[PDB]
């Protein structure tokens, strides 16, 4: 019941800014003592701010200070990371977590930050469809997209064992690409067709792809 | 200071052994008086108790229970007089002292005990005690029948020596010579309640208690009543006589003396007395010296937050989810607050659900506790006590174990953040066993504390040279080291100036964001429409008419965003239409209407 | 309930000796303490007297006089106090009994009797009494003194067996075993004021009366001073002391013991006590709950109405005319009202005229009387009690006789029509020899009464079997066969509706004289510009904007005589001038002045 989902992540230019949201819910900000860590890509676990707002106390790691800047508003029972003056090494998924007893207990599921001077590019997805078995293969192709991530589930979320969504792989052209794949029945072709659910948040695009034995 | 309280803790193990005989040691230094109850309970075998030697005097009971210490030096008590009684029963209550180079108590040594005034002795448990049932207890007894409440075991482990030769017949405190029993009723003359020898001529005065030196009421031993400045009275001072004598005007009854003034943390009664608790249909006025005093309300008594200990919750140990709600929007507390491990974990046994953090928020408009603040346990989420952010003052009035204002014990907060706490009116302060908290040795108590009497008792917190770095020491910005937590927003005094809550290098006078002014040490904002000024002062104030120069236009004696059109500064004034300069000061319009003017006028009037 | 009041008669034959011993049954039937005299007077010989059995303590004195029972059973009786005396000296007189098979108290049979606190004792003339010579007085006493007022006759017409052989010396109360007399004072050791046994343990405490079990003030027979809650204590509960204990708060001082807060009746004081009667510069408050207090006045005391037995009238025995003024405009009678013979007599050794009927229209205003209503006679005009038609409450804080709060005797009126009375506070009711009054028997004395001891006594009055025709019992549409008198204005509570002060059948809501709406079961009268319906509803409420339909015309929202002419609503609003329609709504006015309007217009503006 406790817990923090945290927004705000993307995409921003070398020098420029961006804030990030933790929303509470199961306690209060003001009372306890919130903490950020961030983790670029194939990296260790780094600690970057934190703050108890009702002491007043906000810390900083001499990596991020004075350019970061922690907070929080009491009335909408969040705190936020604001950060200025981004550079390539702060691109990183950054996680907010609640103090308790000595560790952090509660944590955010984490938003990414993608500091980049690439613009965003929307995914055409593309149909992989199974030919003439006992158990077959089908799945969605999501080519061609910036920044990181996108997420693709299968028929809202109903159908998840038998899936496998690949790592995305960078492209010569600078744009990302990954496959989801999905086993099934080899007697289930025709009768039962199955729909890919793309998203591509910084883009805004939601395509549903139905994919047919063809 | 010669007055003191007592404890109120009877048989219970001691909550820290380690600062447990220290507790003792500092409430007894120097008194004399016990407002209260006397309890030596569970002192180890070298405990150096010599910090007892001025009692002479104890109002409660007198419980000696519990030790491996050979012998308690009490000599010069004169009198117990039972206000309260242990058991219900008992002025004097020797209980278990060494187990079932040998521990326990050998003597009682009470050589100057001559009156206990109301309930019984009882003596039980002691292997090692000696010639308790030597005593002629009737003497002492202030009535006869004190004697049906009367326990004395005689089981012992060891062979006693005789009373010194030097004792008149056989009966003593102990070996000693000035050890034996001196008789003050059983062997007295004609009435005489207390006499000082066989003869009519030698009664003490009839408001004398333990004995005398003389017969005038200012040869009393202990007064029967009250002590008015060394004469014993039956009466604290409606006139008949037309005249006036010395012995200065009237006075306040506090404990069994009357006094010219109540005592630092007490209340003035209209009936004359001093007390920590007002009657019904009472309120508590404080007066331009800070002095309290309990009065009838002349309207209906208005609302009043009742803690724990007091009204409703007089019996509620602790504060739970099933009365936190009672607490919200109080400023002041009447009582006293504790939470406690089944604060938090909540009794499954009744419905009460297990008190949730963010609940706490109810306190977080307190400013004053009349009782004490205890802490035994709290939630693993909040660093601090910063829920009590505003809390200025305990006063002490009650104290919990009758010892303590305020407690803080098996914690784990980081750091404390009682940042606005000034005052501690009377009471110690225990803060031990909280395995992280930094911060208890950067706080000034001296100041906090009243009378000199008082201290804080701490260990097994967090080691001193271990709150050492940032987020462990106090503030560079803080003045004289003084914090109650980490950060520029936790120092007990500001080095510089402050910017709200924060402690700051400057304020923005010459250079910054927006420019200030400052006031008291405060640093705060000038008028928007102030123009900033090129390495000079701004502003002087916060008044859009206290600009050096304006940032738009300027409406005499105002800096403005634009020059007033049509505006009435109230009703039945007429409306107010300017224009501006070329330099930019706003003008006056000509002719009323038809060019109602503005620049070069409009028509519409 | 365990506490109850005593009488107040002395050795004054009863009023009704009829109903005498009902009178002492309902006062004392499972009564424990008596607050106030225990008289038992007049007792014939076959008299069941076992409700007197539960009786264990007495405030005043005890008068067992002039009966011809052969004993009264008071075995449980510890303790009389003698707050009050007999004969001003006396807390225990027995007097004449029995005639100067044959008649007469035989036995005292005190045998729990260890206390008389104050006063002496009075057994005269009492010629079939045996064994008061035999008791030891000065064991019972608690000063010696008491002895020199003591006066025992012993002239007897029997001779008397003695004490039964297992009597330990030969003083007992009467001819059984267990009427031996048990000695708790004169037998003691040293100090001690009252034992259980000649050994120095055997001490009652310093706070016991009477005896006791053991040494604790737990243990007592008795309480010297004040029960609290079973510990006896000196007094009823400003703190010296840093702590809280059991034994919840403060007390009220109500009798001899501390309660949590007064019974029924009383009144709380700021002094901590109940009573029955306030001090000077003081009123009465009545809480929300019911609950009443005296409280000292803010302002100087508003007018009050004293009755008999309070200020000027305290000595004062009935109202007469000398003092009927005095009563004009009451609503609230602090004290008592009695009406006898000489009041419509009218003595004439002093220049008092006698009391005219029509001057008892004072107390037509009356609504409350604290102390008592007593009526032994009444104007032969006047049917029945309507002059105290107002009267809700008699409180009965002071008794006729120490028992009635309301009596009725000899009176030969018809009816009562004391048609508002709903509160009987305490005391018994006498209505006794009216051999005219019906309707004693139609009146819900359970629902005047508070609690379940108290009763009406009732006898030679009209046969209630005779009171049957009209005129004789109730209005058909009296509720429950509740009523004051004859007719449906003298129902206690009303069947159908209230059209003022009469029952009703219907109100006329659909049909009817002028057309009525119902609001809380009254029937209240439309406004007089509505249109009565067809078997509908004519109105809501007795406003003109609640009509179904107007009478004459319209003026939204009113129904009005006429359109408005010229009128304004209040000053500095311009006059409003309206004309009807062909349908009957009032319509506005076109442009002002030359045709200044109506219908079609007219000039002069
Ligand atoms: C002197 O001490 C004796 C007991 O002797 C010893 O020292 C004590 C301090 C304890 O450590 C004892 O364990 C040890 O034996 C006391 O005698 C005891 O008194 C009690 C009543 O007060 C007797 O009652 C018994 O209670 C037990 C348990 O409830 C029952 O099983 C028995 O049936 C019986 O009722 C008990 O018999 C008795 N002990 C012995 C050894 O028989 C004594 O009270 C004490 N004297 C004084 C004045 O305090
Ligand atoms: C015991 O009783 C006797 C009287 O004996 C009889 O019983 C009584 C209860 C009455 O019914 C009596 O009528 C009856 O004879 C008491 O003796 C009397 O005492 C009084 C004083 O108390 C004596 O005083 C007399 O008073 C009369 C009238 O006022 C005068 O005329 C006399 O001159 C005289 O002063 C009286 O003499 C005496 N009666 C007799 C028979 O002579 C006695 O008081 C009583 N004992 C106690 C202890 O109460
Ligand atoms: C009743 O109470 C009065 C208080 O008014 C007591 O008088 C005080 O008692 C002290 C000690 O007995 C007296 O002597 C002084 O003592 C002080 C401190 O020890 C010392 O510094 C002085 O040199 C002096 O010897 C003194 O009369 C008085 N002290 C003060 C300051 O008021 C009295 O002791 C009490 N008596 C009874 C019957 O209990
Ligand atoms: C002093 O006053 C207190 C009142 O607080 C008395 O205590 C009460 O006394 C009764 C009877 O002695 C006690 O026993 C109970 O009696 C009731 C009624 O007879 C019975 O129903 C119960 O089973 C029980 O046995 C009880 O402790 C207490 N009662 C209540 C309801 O408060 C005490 O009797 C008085 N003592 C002296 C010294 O007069
Ligand atoms: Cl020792
Ligand atoms: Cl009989």
């Amino acid at each position: 019941e406790v817990q923090l989902v945290e927004s705000g992540g993307g995409l921003v230019q070398p020098g420029g800014s961006l804030r990030l949201s933790c929303a509470a819910s199961g306690f209060s900000i003001w009372w306890s003592w919130i903490h950020w860590v961030r983790q670029a890509p194939g990296k260790g676990l780094e600690w970057v701010a934190s703050i108890s707002p009702s002491s007043g106390w906000t810390s900083y790691a001499d990596s991020v200070k004075g350019r970061f800047t922690i907070s929080a508003d009491t009335s909408k029972n969040t705190a936020y990371l604001q950060m200025n003056s981004l550079r390539a090494e702060d691109t990183a998924v950054y996680y907010c977590a609640r103090w308790w007893s000595s560790a952090m207990d509660y944590w955010g599921q984490g938003t990414l930050v993608t500091v980049s001077s690439a613009s965003t590019k929307g995914p055409s997805v593309f149909p992989l469809a199974p030919s003439s078995g006992g158990t077959a293969a089908l799945g969605c192709l999501v080519k061609d997209y910036f920044p990181e991530p996108v997420t693709v589930s299968w028929n809202s979320g109903a159908l998840t064992s038998g899936v496998h969504t690949f790592p995305a792989v960078l492209q010569s052209s600078g744009l990302y690409s990954l496959s989801s794949v999905v086993t099934v029945p080899s007697s289930s072709l025709g009768t039962q067709t199955y729909i890919c659910n793309v998203n591509h948040k910084p883009s805004n695009t939601k395509v549903d792809k139905k994919v047919e034995p063809k | 200071t010669q007055v003191c309280t007592g404890t109120d803790m009877k048989l219970r193990l001691p909550a820290s052994p380690e600062t447990h005989l220290d507790m003792l040691r500092h409430l007894y230094q120097g008194c004399q008086v016990v407002q209260g109850n006397l309890e030596l309970t569970y002192l180890p075998t070298n405990a150096s108790l010599s910090f007892l030697q001025d009692i002479q005097e104890v109002q409660g009971y007198v419980l000696i229970a519990h030790n491996q210490v050979r012998q308690v030096p009490l000599q010069r008590l004169r009198i117990v007089r039972g206000t309260q009684l242990f058991e219900d029963n008992y002025a004097l209550a020797v209980l278990d002292n060494g187990d079932p180079s040998p521990g326990g108590l050998r003597e009682l040594q009470l050589r100057s005990l001559t009156e206990i005034l109301k309930g019984g002795v009882l003596i039980q448990r002691n292997p090692q005690l000696c010639y308790q049932d030597t005593i002629l207890w009737k003497d002492i007894f202030h009535k006869n029948n004190q004697l049906a409440l009367t326990l004395i075991d005689t089981n012992r482990s060891r062979a006693c020596h005789p009373c010194s030769p030097m004792c008149k017949g056989s009966r003593c405190w102990g070996e000693s010579s000035e050890d034996c029993q001196s008789l003050t009723r059983t062997v007295c003359a004609g009435g005489c309640a207390r006499c000082k020898g066989p003869l009519p001529t030698d009664c003490c005065h009839e408001q004398c208690a333990a004995g005398c030196t003389g017969p005038k009421h200012s040869d009393c031993l202990a007064c029967l009543h009250f002590n008015h400045s060394g004469i014993c009275e039956l009466h604290c001072p409606n006139t008949d006589t037309f005249e006036s004598m010395p012995n200065p005007e009237g006075r306040y009854t506090f404990g069994a003396s009357c006094v010219t003034a109540c005592p630092y943390n007490y209340l003035s009664t209209d009936v004359g007395s001093c007390t920590l608790v007002c009657p019904l249909h009472n309120q508590e006025v404080t007066a331009e010296d800070g002095t309290q005093r309990c009065e009838k309300c002349s309207k209906p008594c208005a609302r009043v937050c009742y803690g724990l200990g007091m009204e409703h919750l007089r019996e509620v140990r602790a504060v739970t989810s099933a009365n936190i709600q009672e607490f919200a929007g109080c400023k002041k507390i009447f009582g006293s607050l504790a939470f406690l491990p089944e604060s938090f974990d909540g009794d499954p046994a009744s419905n009460t659900a297990p008190l949730q953090p963010e609940q706490l928020q109810v306190f977080e408009t307190l400013e004053e506790i009349t009782g004490y603040l205890y802490i035994s346990a709290w939630p693993d989420s909040l660093p601090d006590l910063s829920v009590f952010q505003n809390l200025q003052v305990i006063r002490g009035r009650i104290l919990h174990n009758g010892a303590y204002s305020l407690t803080l014990q098996g914690l784990g907060i980081s750091w404390l953040g009682l940042r606005s706490l000034r005052e501690l009116g009377s009471g110690l302060a225990l803060i031990h066993h909280n395995t992280h908290l930094c911060f208890v040795h950067t706080v000034p108590w001296d100041q906090l504390f009243r009378n000199p009497h008082q201290a804080l008792l701490h260990t097994a917190n967090r080691p001193e040279d271990e709150c050492v770095g940032e987020g462990l020491a106090c503030h560079q910005l803080c003045a004289r080291g003084h914090c109650w937590g980490p950060g520029p927003t936790q120092c007990v005094n500001c080095s510089q100036f402050l910017r709200g809550q924060e402690c700051v290098e400057e304020c923005r006078v010459l250079q910054g964001l927006p420019r200030e002014y400052v006031n008291a040490r405060h640093c705060l904002p000038c008028h928007p429409e102030c123009q900033p000024q090129n390495g000079s002062v701004t502003c002087f104030g916060p008044e859009a008419d206290q600009c050096v120069a304006c940032a738009h236009y300027k409406d005499p004696p105002f800096c403005v965003a634009r020059c007033p059109s049509g505006v009435k500064p109230d009703l039945s004034y007429m409306p107010i239409w300017k224009f501006p300069d070329e330099e930019g000061a706003c003008q006056p319009c000509p002719i009323n209407c038809t060019h109602s003017c503005v620049d070069l006028d409009d028509k519409g009037c």
